[PDB]
């Protein structure tokens, strides 16, 4: 078919291959600071629920 | 319980050192091994009870009773082993080398 | 001693099939054997092979190359402009570092 | 230089090399005295390499 | 044939219902997901 | 380039499926075409590297191999079906499908654009090759060459995962097409200089260098000729294919860093040359020849010149066709004598006629007559050793004299003088054993005629 | 946990008493339930590495 | 075994990895623990051989110790926080205890002494689940206690696993012990990628377990315990000599099968995270399980060794077949490479 | 297929056994006119017969049940036995180790048929009567020391898992006389027994397999008058009270685990072909390979019973 | 790691979040290598039973091909969507957080002067 | 001329409890195969 389609198709490769590139670098960027930021959505560890807490009136008057 | 507690604990490890260092019978590390479980059943307990925590007194008792059925399968082994070895004595243990 | 077979031999397998042309021992299928490798292997892949090589079109460009000098000398020339001129990119492009 | 001195350095040597060292890692007397007490080992210099390094 | 009849001399003819049938069902509640998921998928997105 | 891939693959199903009687022809018909879809890689109109898809392409330096590739699977598979006659139908079918995985998985490392991909294809590559060299292997000693084959690329070959995974991570893809427009220029550290290490020693071990070379001695010695023919006109290319794409990355260490290999290389070339002269196991000369014409290939792809490049693409193309040529006729001998020994069977030109011609010849391509490819491919990596420094031409001087007398003293001491008196009789030669050294030099005299296509990138 | 079967099936054998401010028998309330209260309702939508 | 106690059994056995996955409440993980350990100790001796009643002695002290120091990580916690479970404030020496605890419930590094030894005095098929079903329950503790856990130590029991599993390997003729020393080397690659990326760790064990649990029924097809056993494989079932092939190459990290990816994966995770010391060095000594994997390789299938006449005898009679299972997880083991990136 | 299911649902051997549900099994010398007893024995109790084990027990237990050929079945000969004693190829051990695998296969598919029918079943020599013809053996120049080793390991490892022989009537015609029986009778090689070899079996018998299977199991031994006079025997058997035996402790759920054994005929045997590489034994790669690819393609080999059309297996296509 | 995002369904295969994903094509080379997968299951078992290899079960080859691609697609549907959750997930934070991903500017080769090695 | 298939001496190493035979090592003898002992 000709120098216009290997041309064409090789920066179609490029394009995909240079886009998945720069989002993997990211993607190490972007976990390293929720690791020690702790403030997206990755990375949230667990503390107790707070659903088991108990406001009931106890006997004590300090609870 | 700030120094009752490190008593207890190294109660723990002192019987630790027990069940780690073999001699002779078996037996006595089984019972070294329940040493510990008492030292845990006496440290949980001291806890929970001036932590006024009694929604966790279940536990001491837990522990005891696992570890209680835990020692009947020890001691199950132990007599297997003076049924076919006429001893506890671990050096009979060395078939599997 | 332990229990094995003997060396075989190796059979002559020209004393039967005194035409073996080495592919099989029955002779059919020997002879069927040669006749579609020298023919797969010769008469199609050496000949058309080498007439489809021979006939791929100024290859990687040389034959494109040789005249496009030949325009670009006979352009360069005529004009009086520096047939390779010493510089390619030029350097009115090239922002140096001013340091 | 081939045969012995390229053979006796790279390929022969990284053979006893590893052949040597299994045989004392894996000549063990499979009393549970001996082993545990490997564990009483490990237990204590655990406990340092978190003390030290606090 | 055999001194001691083969276990296997006449199918299992239940392993094969089940098995031919099971298949069968496998099938048609997949390539029914797909079709169902495709719609769901388009309308959900605008289309 | 699916179509030199998928049909490859559907010669697995045709090798089971077929009948036990035609189960060769259908094989190697079949694969003889798969070559004739090869060629149509070979039309490029323009210098453009033709990317047929992500993770599928072919430049100027990995299609003359996977037409070469393609190429000896229909050879390979005609010179083993003597040996391999003799098995039970189900052992054939298994070595005429290890043969066929070869030249996928090669034809796939040598067209594969992510560095990766090549590793794991280029790992793999080794299981095919150790079950045909240790399962039909003839000698005692094949389980032990096995280990060698296995141990020496592999430990090269764990380094070498480190340091691509580490270029991911530095870079951000191993797609060669872009690493190669990417910046990538080291920084000549202590561990830089390290990396360099860790991505060419992998394929500086299969690509024989004087220093790691003893696993190919050992491994063609007992390998059957299947896989002989593979290990050197396939398999040690490998690592060249190898060198030749990394090093477009760790361009700055290179300048600096190669000094070591190069003149390990040079004068491994004359010593390796040297033992050929008296070495008592035809096989065994034939593969220090292969470790010698190998040796001044890491010195072209090291030099780094463009006319090296080529020298050497043209060099492995050609000593792949020769090697195996020679490797070929040695089994015709070896399978007649039933001996490895050079000195038993003397005098055969009196007794084979025409398989002296084919010796005669593959010898000549051996040493470096010059209307060969394989002359204009030394020439020129002497030219570029010479401009690294004049002095390179001594060593590459005592190899020239060096490789004449060996190449000769195959053909004077096992195709002429006195016949042997009475070995076993040689039966006459089989149009197949004469095919199979015909099917490897008419492609030589045919790729002598027109060079450019075997050139390289550079030219 | 690791396999979560408890909050799919929305049972709770095992999450109503793993703090002392968890429901005591009689509502006897244990000590430090001033606090810890104040430290779990404060380390909630907030992950660990920042209820640290 | 009267079927109703093996149905307890069983279900301890099983009820005892499940309890602890399940459980938030750290004592429940422990009796979790506690169950399994009751539970795999009948089945152990079920020959009652002499051997046996060793093997659960051994087996049973060293599960016991390590049982009571989690219960004390676990009483120490309780009073350091009031809540029975660890959180970001732990006492390092805390978590450490709990590591090196269930590191020798696990077998890894310097406390992998036990396991090759029940491992060769078990039958094959108990083997198997105190290889691989007692393996799932303390690791779910740890991955769940991942972020608090120490790098250093976790890297250096990894470390050493990986390197005691192949050496102890090298010299094994027995297989039961070739598998058990195998185990307490895939066990240290996923302990080692624990404290950067859980998941992978609960990778590079099901692709252990997918690979394992063909390899034991493969040795129990024919019940041989010894490599000699297995290199007459040829002669007793010839077509599992194929796949056994693939799947001990696979074991070890060679490229084109299944085997590679939990390694590849770990090594670009430590990669990402700068350990290229240390994964380097594992990778390196990962190349020695393969050694003795090719070892056995040779004697069963790329060399026939001499058989008995009376094999003749076992050929004639129909060989009981092997489960499906076998098959399944052979080529999902063998070759699943190709679909490795929906796997991680 | 049996199997805890099956158990679990009934199918339990205790519910299964009755007065006449044992294992008879007759021992005497070269020729002590056991078969005949055997074969009497079994009938009036009810009880199925099972005929000595030869080199070819196996071929007509599996398959065409058609005598394979000699090198299929072992490459064992009695006749060559006989003739060429003490040989350079062992033929002599080779026969003797085929002749235990055979009866082991006779004994686990005897006590499957116990298990599985209820019926008894009386199998002449046994597994524990066959170490007379070794000892006698190795008495004499026929087998060297080693040999007997080989075989004592495999008797140790699979004999004990097998139930011991209710009873073993047992007849004691003298080597004399069982000289003469032979000769009279015309086989050839039978004819060429040494009278010691026959000595050495008979003590064997009444020095070893007599005491120590009494203790164990029921012991009836007749003479030659007795035995030609099943009836006589069959009293004695029937008055047996099968008092002492480890037999008395196999209850329903442990005969289960012994039923599936049998009923896997590839371990029955699994440790007749342990690697001990002693030299008769080896049947050696290269030959082996062969005898194995002709073994396995002779007609309903080459697949599994029910699997190969050559013998006229259909329905292969849904199996 | 994606485990503890809000709204992580605890014990869910796949949320039907997962339905805006597109459904993976039945012909999708993954699922037909399952397939393909599957099939050589079959094939396997068959041989180690000692069957006909290709000519047996039928039925069961089947089963096979059938049971494997049937797990693809539902399998293929959920890892679709961790690995789509992964995005939501990156990019998002790319953005609440713009600072810390800042869009650098890259120069012209012009300006840039990278140093010359050179070859000889 | 066969491919060498092993011999009895080839098989016969891999015998024994431990494939490299130490000093004191290789006094130890195989395991039962039974999996029990004499004893
Ligand atoms: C990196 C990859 C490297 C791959 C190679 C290396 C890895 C594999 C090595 C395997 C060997 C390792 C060494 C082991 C010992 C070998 C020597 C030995 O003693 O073997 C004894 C052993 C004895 O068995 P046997 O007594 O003959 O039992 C069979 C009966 O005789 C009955 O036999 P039958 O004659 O009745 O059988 C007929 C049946 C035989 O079938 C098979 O055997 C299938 C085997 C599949 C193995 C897959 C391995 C994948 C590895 C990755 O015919 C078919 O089914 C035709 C289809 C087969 C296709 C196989 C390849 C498909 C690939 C995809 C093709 C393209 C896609 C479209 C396909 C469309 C198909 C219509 O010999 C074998 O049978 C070997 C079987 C396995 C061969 C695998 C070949 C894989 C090639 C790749
Ligand atoms: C420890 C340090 C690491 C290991 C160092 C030694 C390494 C080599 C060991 C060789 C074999 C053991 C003997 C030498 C070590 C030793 O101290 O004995 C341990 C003791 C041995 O008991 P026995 O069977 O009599 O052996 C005598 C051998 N001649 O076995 C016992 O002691 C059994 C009781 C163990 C616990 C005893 C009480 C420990 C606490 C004591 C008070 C606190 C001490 C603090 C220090
Ligand atoms: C730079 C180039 C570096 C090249 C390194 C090559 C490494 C492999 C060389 C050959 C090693 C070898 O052949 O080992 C064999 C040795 C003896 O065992 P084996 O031969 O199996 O049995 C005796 C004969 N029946 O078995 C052994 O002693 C151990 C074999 C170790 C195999 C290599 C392991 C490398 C580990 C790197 C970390
Ligand atoms: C491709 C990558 C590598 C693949 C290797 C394996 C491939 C095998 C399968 C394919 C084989 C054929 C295709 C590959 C080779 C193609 C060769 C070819 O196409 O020849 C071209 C030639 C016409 O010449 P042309 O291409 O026009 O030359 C350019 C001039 N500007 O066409 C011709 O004229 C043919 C003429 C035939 C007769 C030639 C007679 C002269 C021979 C001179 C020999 C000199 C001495 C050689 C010594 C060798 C060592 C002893
Ligand atoms: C034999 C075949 C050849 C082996 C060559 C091994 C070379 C070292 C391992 C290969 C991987 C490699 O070299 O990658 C580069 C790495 C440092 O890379 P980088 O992240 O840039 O660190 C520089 C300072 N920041 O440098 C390193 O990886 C250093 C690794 C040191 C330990 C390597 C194993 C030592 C075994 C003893
Ligand atoms: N283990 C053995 N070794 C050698 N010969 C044996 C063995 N077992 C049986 N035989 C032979 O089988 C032959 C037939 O046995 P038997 O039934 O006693 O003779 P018959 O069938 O004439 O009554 C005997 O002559 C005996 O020598």
């Amino acid at each position: 078919d000709g120098p216009e389609k290997n041309y064409e198709k090789t920066l179609a490769i490029l394009q995909i291959e240079s886009e998945k590139a720069e989002l993997r670098l990211k993607e190490q960027e972007v976990r390293r600071l929720m690791r020690a930021r702790g403030d997206g959505p990755w990375y949230q560890f667990p503390t107790p629920e707070k659903e088991f807490i108990d406001h009931s009136p106890k006997a004590t008057p300090d609870n | 319980m700030p120094s009752t507690f490190f008593n207890l604990t190294m109660a723990f490890s002192l019987s630790l050192l027990g069940t780690l260092m073999f001699r002779s019978h078996l037996m006595s590390t089984l019972l070294c091994l329940e040493g510990m479980v008492l030292s845990l059943f006496i440290m949980t307990s001291v806890t929970s009870l001036n932590s006024n925590s009694m929604s966790s007194m279940p536990i001491p008792i837990t522990i005891l009773v696992f570890a209680a059925c835990e020692a009947a399968v020890g001691l199950a082994l132990l007599v297997k082993v003076s049924n076919t070895y006429g001893t506890d004595y671990v050096q009979n243990l060395n078939l599997l080398q | 001693q332990w229990q094995e077979d003997p060396e075989p031999e190796d059979e002559n397998v020209y004393a039967k099939n005194p035409d073996f042309h080495g592919y099989d021992s029955d002779p059919v299928v020997d002879v069927w054997n040669m006749r579609a490798v020298f023919f797969f292997g010769f008469s199609i892949v050496l000949v058309f092979g080498t007439t489809f090589v021979a006939y791929v079109p100024d290859y990687r460009m040389q034959e494109w190359a040789r005249r496009e000098a030949e325009r670009l000398v006979k352009y360069r020339e005529v004009n009086g402009l520096p047939i390779m001129e010493s510089n390619y990119f030029d350097p009115s492009k090239i922002q140096l570092p001013e340091d | 230089l081939d045969l012995i001195w390229l053979e006796k350095t790279i390929p022969k040597s990284t053979s006893t090399l590893h052949t040597n060292m299994t045989t004392l890692t894996t000549n063990q007397k499979g009393l549970i005295k001996l082993y545990f007490m490997s564990f009483l080992i490990n237990i204590i210099l655990i406990i340092i390499l978190y003390s030290i390094n606090l | 044939f055999y001194v001691r009849e083969p276990v296997n001399a006449k199918p299992n003819w239940l392993a094969v219902g089940l098995s031919v049938g099971a298949s069968v069902f496998m099938w048609i509640y997949l390539i029914q997901t797909h079709n169902e998921d495709v719609l769901e998928y388009k309308r959900r997105n605008g289309l | 380039m699916l179509k030199i891939i998928l049909p490859s693959l559907m010669l697995l199903p045709l090798t089971w499926l077929s009948s036990p009687k035609k189960t060769w022809t259908n094989v190697t018909s079949y694969s003889f075409l798969i070559s004739l879809t090869s060629l149509t890689l070979l039309w490029q109109t323009d210098e453009n590297y033709k990317n047929f898809s992500n993770m599928f392409s072919s430049d100027p330096l990995s299609t003359p191999l996977i037409i070469l590739t393609a190429w000896l699977l229909p050879l390979m598979l005609m010179a083993s079906q003597n040996h391999l006659k003799k098995d039970n139908n189900v052992l054939q079918k298994l070595y005429i499908s290890m043969l066929i995985s070869l030249q996928i998985l090669l034809i796939m490392t040598f067209s594969a654009t992510e560095l990766i991909m090549f590793y794991i294809l280029f790992e793999a590559t080794l299981i095919p090759t150790l079950i045909i060299i240790t399962r039909w292997g003839n000698q005692t000693e094949r389980l032990n060459a096995g280990i060698y084959f296995l141990f020496y690329t592999l430990i090269g070959s764990i380094p070498l995962l480190i340091a691509l995974i580490l270029i991911q991570n530095h870079v951000g893809t191993l797609n060669l097409m872009i690493l190669s427009f990417t910046t990538h220029t080291l920084d000549a550290s202590w561990s830089n200089n390290l990396l360099w290490l860790a991505c060419m020693m992998a394929f500086l071990i299969k690509m024989p260098l004087y220093g790691v070379h003893l696993w190919l001695p050992k491994a063609h010695v007992e390998a059957p000729i299947a896989g002989s023919m593979i290990l050197a006109a396939i398999l040690l290319k490998l690592g060249s294919y190898g060198m030749i794409r990394i090093s477009i990355i760790l361009d700055p260490l290179t300048k600096y860093m190669a000094y070591p290999f190069i003149l390990l290389s040079l004068w491994g070339m004359i010593m390796t040359s040297s033992i050929c002269l008296r070495q008592t196991d035809l096989k065994s000369l034939i593969a220090y020849s292969s470790v010698s014409h190998m040796a001044l290939v890491i010195a072209s792809i090291m030099i780094q010149t463009p006319w090296s490049f080529m020298g050497a693409t043209m060099l492995m193309i050609a000593h792949g066709l020769t090697s195996s040529l020679l490797f070929c006729l040695a089994n015709s001998n070896y399978e007649r004598i039933h001996s490895r020994t050079m000195i038993m069977a003397r005098g055969l030109q009196m007794v084979f006629p025409l398989m002296a011609t084919w010796w005669l010849m593959a010898s000549l391509a051996n040493l470096a007559l010059p209307p060969s490819i394989n002359l204009m491919g030394e020439l020129f990596i002497t030219m570029s050793l010479f401009s690294w420094s004049n002095f390179t031409i001594i060593l590459m001087g005592i190899n020239i004299i060096i490789t004449g007398m060996y190449s000769m003293y195959m053909i004077i001491t096992t195709q002429r003088g006195k016949l042997t008196n009475h070995m076993i009789n040689l039966q006459p030669s089989h149009t197949r054993e004469l095919t199979l050294m015909a099917l490897h030099m008419i492609p030589l005299i045919l790729l002598t005629t027109s060079p450019k296509l075997i050139t390289g990138l550079t030219m | 946990p690791f396999l979560d079967i408890q909050k799919k099936l929305g049972i709770s054998l095992d999450r109503h008493f793993m703090f002392l401010s968890a429901e005591q028998p009689y509502k006897n309330a244990a000590r430090c339930h001033a606090f810890e209260k104040e430290w779990i309702e404060c380390a909630h939508g907030i992950g660990g590495t920042r209820a640290k | 075994m009267n079927p109703i106690t093996l149905a307890i059994i069983y279900f301890t056995i099983f009820l005892g990895p499940v309890i602890t996955m399940s459980s938030t409440n750290l004592m429940l993980m422990w009796v979790g623990l506690e169950f399994s350990l009751l539970a795999i100790i009948p089945m152990l001796i079920n020959k009652k051989n002499p051997r046996s009643t060793e093997a659960a002695t051994k087996y049973f002290v060293t599960q016991a110790t390590a049982s009571m120091i989690i219960l004390l990580a676990i009483v120490l916690n309780y009073k350091q926080l009031g809540t029975w479970m660890f959180q970001q404030q732990t006492n390092g020496l805390i978590l450490n205890m709990t590591l090196m605890a269930l590191s020798m419930k696990l077998g890894l590094a310097p406390f992998h002494f036990w396991l090759p030894e029940v491992t060769q005095g078990i039958p094959l098929h108990m083997g198997l689940i105190l290889l691989t079903w007692q393996k799932i329950a303390p690791l779910s503790i740890l991955i769940q206690i991942y972020p608090l856990l120490n790098s250093t130590i976790i890297l250096m029991l990894a470390i050493t696993s990986i390197f005691m599993g192949a050496w102890g390997g090298l010299n094994q003729t027995q297989m039961r012990k070739i598998m058990a020393y195998s185990s307490i080397a895939h066990m240290g690659w996923m302990l080692a990628i624990l404290p950067y990326n859980p998941s992978l760790t609960l990778l590079n064990l099901m692709i252990y377990i997918i690979l394992t649990a063909p390899m034991f029924m493969a040795l129990m097809l024919n019940n041989s315990m010894t490599i000699n056993s297995i290199s007459l494989l040829w002669n007793k079932t010839p077509a599992m000599l194929t796949m056994i092939s693939l799947m001990l190459l696979s074991l070890g990290g060679l490229p084109p099968l299944t085997g590679f990816l939990p390694k590849w994966i770990i090594i670009t995770e430590l990669m990402k995270n700068n350990c290229l010391i240390m994964a380097t060095l594992m990778a390196m000594m990962a190349l020695l399980n393969l050694f003795f994997y090719t070892r056995l390789i040779y004697s069963t299938s790329l060399t026939m060794f001499p058989t008995n006449n009376n094999s003749k005898m076992m050929t004639h009679q129909t060989k009981t077949k092997p489960n499906l299972m076998f098959s399944t997880l052979a080529i999902m083991s063998t070759m699943t490479l190709p679909l490795a990136p929906q796997l991680i | 297929r049996y199997g805890l299911l099956a158990a679990i649902l009934g199918d339990k051997t205790t519910k299964k056994l009755h007065e006449y549900s044992r294992v008879i099994t007759v021992d005497g010398n070269i020729c002590s006119g056991k078969n005949k007893l055997a074969k009497e024995i079994a009938q009036q109790l009810g009880m199925k017969h099972y005929p000595e084990a030869g080199i070819q027990y196996s071929s007509t237990t599996t398959g065409d049940g058609r005598p394979l050929d000699i090198e299929f079945s072992g490459s064992c000969s009695l006749e060559k036995f006989y003739d060429d004693p003490k040989s350079n190829d062992g033929n002599s051990y080779r026969l003797q180790s085929w002749l235990y695998a055979s009866r082991l296969l006779q004994y686990a598919d005897a006590l499957e048929h116990l298990l599985s029918t209820g019926q008894g079943v009386v199998l002449e020599r046994s597994i524990y009567s066959d170490f007379v013809f070794l000892e006698a053996m190795y008495n004499q120049g026929y087998i060297r020391k080693q040999c007997v080793d080989h075989y004592n390991e495999i008797k140790r490892l699979t004999l004990p898992e097998y139930l011991p022989p209710h009873a073993v009537i047992y007849i004691d015609v003298p080597v004399p006389e069982v000289q003469s029986r032979i000769q009279k009778k015309g086989d050839p090689h039978e004819m060429k027994v040494t009278s010691a070899y026959l000595q050495d079996i008979e003590n064997a018998y009444k020095k070893t397999f007599l005491p120590k299977m009494s203790e164990m199991c029921e012991v009836l031994v007749y003479d030659s008058w007795e035995a030609e006079d099943p009836t006589k025997v069959v009293e004695d058997i029937e008055y047996l009270k099968y008092n002492k035996g480890p037999w008395l402790k196999q209850d329903d759920w442990t005969f289960h685990y012994l039923r599936m054994l049998v009923q896997d005929k590839t371990e029955v045997l699994n440790y007749t072909t342990i690697p001990v590489y002693l030299p008769e034994i080896t049947i050696g790669a290269h030959q082996g390979s062969r005898i194995y690819n002709s073994f396995r393609e002779l007609p309903g080999r080459k697949y599994a019973p029910g699997y190969n059309a050559e013998v006229g297996d259909k329905w292969i296509w849904l199996k | 790691m994606m485990n503890g995002r809000p709204g992580h369904e605890p014990l869910k295969f796949l949320p039907d979040e997962a339905r805006s994903l597109p459904p993976p094509k039945l012909n999708d080379p993954r699922l037909v290598y399952m397939g393909l997968l599957g099939y050589c299951t079959g094939l396997m078992d068959n041989m180690l039973r000692m069957r006909p290899v290709m000519r047996a079960g039928l039925h069961r080859q089947l089963l096979f091909v059938t049971s494997f691609v049937f797990a693809g697609y539902f399998y293929l549907k959920r890892q679709n969507y961790l690995y789509a959750v992964k995005d939501h997930d990156m990019f998002g934070y790319i953005k609440l957080h713009p600072e810390d991903f800042p869009e650098k500017e890259k120069k012209t080769y012009a300006e840039i002067l990278e140093p010359f090695h050179p070859v000889r | 001329a066969r491919q060498w298939q092993p011999d009895i001496e080839w098989a016969e190493q891999f015998s024994g409890a431990v494939m490299y035979p130490s000093k004191e090592t290789a006094h130890w003898k195989p395991p039962p195969w039974n999996d029990v002992d004499i004893l």
